[PDB]
């Protein structure tokens, strides 16, 4: 996350560390065992660490557990990244308390404007590089379809929505994939792509989780 | 820089030289050629 601020401690209880060996992609607790993520993140053997704050020091709030099932949208396209959401089931229900707790779907889609808060131990730097220990946050707005389309020339699905600011200096970054991006208490988005990070006039592209409510809602019903 | 349309994955990937990249996408933007995956030592100066 580029140009945000160290979260408070347990302040985004419903943020995840997808672990293969290290950190690699962020995800959302969305009930007591399924976590979504992106559907790029996906790798055959992957254990969940929630609870989470500083990623390099046992605190004594975490819980490791392993994915069980991890089912990709059906229609991902790896090319284009269109559809890039993934769910993931916990072989164990997570306990939920103080640190752990599941963020809501939203109802529909966030009009623009709309602030949302946006977090991960992805990069904070645009142009060098430093990983930090701590979990870090950023408000950025949802952008209109039009400004993003204009950023992304033929690039921009009926999928993704842009999150962030045209003129650069917050973002999210390389290690924050997957991660939530929470609107009014709600997962609108997860981090997808985008050209580098906190560049000018190219805010982070993010898989629109409202076309998905339905399909999520089937597959946890149906698994 | 050479910066491109790539996914946020932290996936570490080492190169020519001695350097490492974000993730491979990132590498195959610069030019450099995937040598190994996961980051890279005396491959590299940081
Ligand atoms: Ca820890």
């Amino acid at each position: 996350i580029v140009g945000g601020y160290t979260c408070a401690a347990n302040s985004i209880p419903y943020q995840v560390s997808l672990n293969s060996g290290s950190h690699f992609c962020g995800g959302s607790l969305i009930n007591s065992q399924w976590v979504v993520s992106a559907a790029h993140c996906y790798k055959s053997r992957i254990q969940v660490r929630l609870g989470e704050h500083n990623i390099d020091v046992l605190e004594g709030n975490e819980q490791f557990i392993n994915a069980a099932k991890i089912i990709t949208h059906p229609n991902f396209n790896g090319n284009t990244l269109d559809n890039d959401i993934m769910l993931i089931k916990l072989s164990s229900p997570a306990t939920l308390n103080s640190r752990v707790a599941t963020v809501s779907l939203p109802r529909s889609c966030a009009a623009a404007g709309t602030e949302c808060l946006i977090s991960g131990w992805g990069n904070t730097k645009s142009s060098g590089s430093s990983y930090p220990s701590l979990l870090q946050c950023l408000k950025a707005p949802v952008l209109s379809d039009s400004s993003c389309k204009s950023s992304y020339p033929g690039q921009i699905t009926g999928n993704m929505i842009c999150v962030g600011f045209l003129e650069g200096g917050k973002d999210s970054c390389q290690g924050d994939s997957g991660g939530p991006v929470v609107c009014n208490g709600q997962l609108q988005g997860i981090v997808s792509w985008g050209y580098g990070c906190a560049q000018k006039n190219k805010p982070g592209v993010y898989t629109k989780v409202c076309n998905y409510v339905n399909w999520i809602q089937q597959t946890i019903a149906a698994n | 820089k050479k910066v491109c349309a790539c996914p946020k994955i932290l996936k570490p990937v080492c190169g020519s030289d001695g350097r490492t990249y974000a993730n491979s996408c990132i590498a195959r933007c610069n030019g450099v050629s995937i040598k190994s995956e996961g980051s890279c030592p005396t491959g590299i100066l940081n």
